[PDB]
């Protein structure tokens, strides 16, 4: 995010009507996959070439995948597998899609595989860490994980509450860690979704369970790392914590007015958090970036 | 035959600690020692879907 960049735009030939990015994902190579208005698209950052995706027929909300890049063919073929799904869709009647090669071709995935399931679909995930395919399945106010593969085949994890929806973040190194967060809640999983537990907050060296909705804080952004987790709460709050085995402990950082309605945080490196805000310049139409 | 459970700040048996140690692939060991004896017995790894404690 050095220098100034013009905002990313649709070329307008392949008019996609509204241009709302429901999700974005970094596939192997120079391609980036966007879900715009329920349709998949691929953008090559070295070019300006936009390619619509033909495999996905029904509208999809999210594209999910896992990326390894140890230098070999293995992490490449691991990166190729992808899922396309509509988050929140009815368990039966929604159509899930799978991609065997990058994101280039998408094939519909057959129902018989999950008849034994009824309810909303929080997400479908390929868990290469556990060599397992896990579906986040919401059958009531509580949500669970189901694993399709032999051992545990159709084995339910321990249920966790799930009012509203959640966004799922997978840790890069396939250690098995997961972050499920929305505006009013943040759940973490040391396991691969089997046990989903609240985060513990440290205040004056006493640790206690944290419920975001209970404390009335509204989280505006989250930054996720291989071993670490931070989030910025809309009322100028910043929490940093170390996600690990035996639970996750989060400390509230000293106060600073870091929220400006365009700010977002990310982890540049282990131990370095970065607060980024695009400032708009009227004359040049290219945005400056205010970094802290 | 013995039933054993890991004890933390919660004195009662907990199905989360068992799940954690089983999902890492860790199970307890019993070490029986004497003046002239040393023996080791391993608790068999089992899913924590039902078991509340090691046996
Ligand atoms: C799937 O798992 C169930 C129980 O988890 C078992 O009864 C069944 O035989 C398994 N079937 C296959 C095809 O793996
Ligand atoms: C195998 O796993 C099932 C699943 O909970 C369990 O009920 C059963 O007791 C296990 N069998 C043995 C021999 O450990």
């Amino acid at each position: 995010f050095e220098s100034s960049l013009l905002p990313l735009t649709v070329p307008k030939s392949l008019a996609v009507g509204v241009p709302s990015i429901t999700s974005a994902h970094f596939v192997s190579g120079s391609l980036v996959l966007f879900v715009i208005s329920g349709k998949g698209y691929s953008y090559d950052y070295y070019e300006n070439t936009w390619r619509k995706l033909e495999g996905i027929s029904e509208p999809v909300s999210h594209i999910s995948g896992d990326v390894c890049c140890f230098k070999g063919s293995f992490c490449l073929e691991l990166s190729n597998n992808l899922f396309a799904y509509l988050r929140g869709g009815q368990i039966p009647g929604t159509n899930i899609y799978f991609s065997d090669n990058g994101g280039f071709s998408f094939q519909l995935m057959n129902t018989d595989k999950l008849s034994h399931l009824t309810g909303t679909l929080g997400g479908i995930f390929h868990l290469h860490s556990m060599s397992q395919v896990g579906v986040l399945m919401v059958e009531n106010n509580l949500g669970t994980f189901h694993y399709m593969e032999y051992p545990l085949n159709h084995s339910m994890g321990i249920a966790f509450s799930y009012k509203n929806l959640l966004e799922v973040i997978m840790k890069p190194y396939q250690r098995g860690f997961m972050v499920l967060w929305n505006q009013k809640s943040i759940l973490v999983s040391s396991n691969s979704g089997q046990i989903v537990e609240h985060v513990r907050l440290i205040d004056q060296k006493i640790f206690t369970d944290l419920d975001v909705e209970h404390a009335n804080i509204n989280i505006y952004s989250v930054a996720s790392n291989a071993y670490e987790l931070a989030f910025l709460v809309a009322e100028d709050h910043l929490y940093y914590g170390s996600q690990s085995y035996m639970g996750t402990y989060v400390i509230k950082l000293p106060h600073q007015p870091l929220w400006s309605t365009h700010t977002s945080i990310y982890f540049e490196d282990i131990g370095i958090l970065q607060v980024l805000t695009p400032v708009a310049d009227p004359h040049f139409a290219a945005y400056d970036f205010d970094k802290c | 035959k013995v039933r054993c459970f890991f004890r933390n700040e919660n004195q009662s048996p907990s199905k989360e600690i068992l799940g954690l140690f089983t999902s890492g692939g860790l199970a307890p060991n019993m070490i029986i020692t004497n003046s002239t004896f040393y023996g080791g017995y391993y608790f068999k790894l089992t899913p924590f879907s039902n078991r509340l404690e090691w046996l």
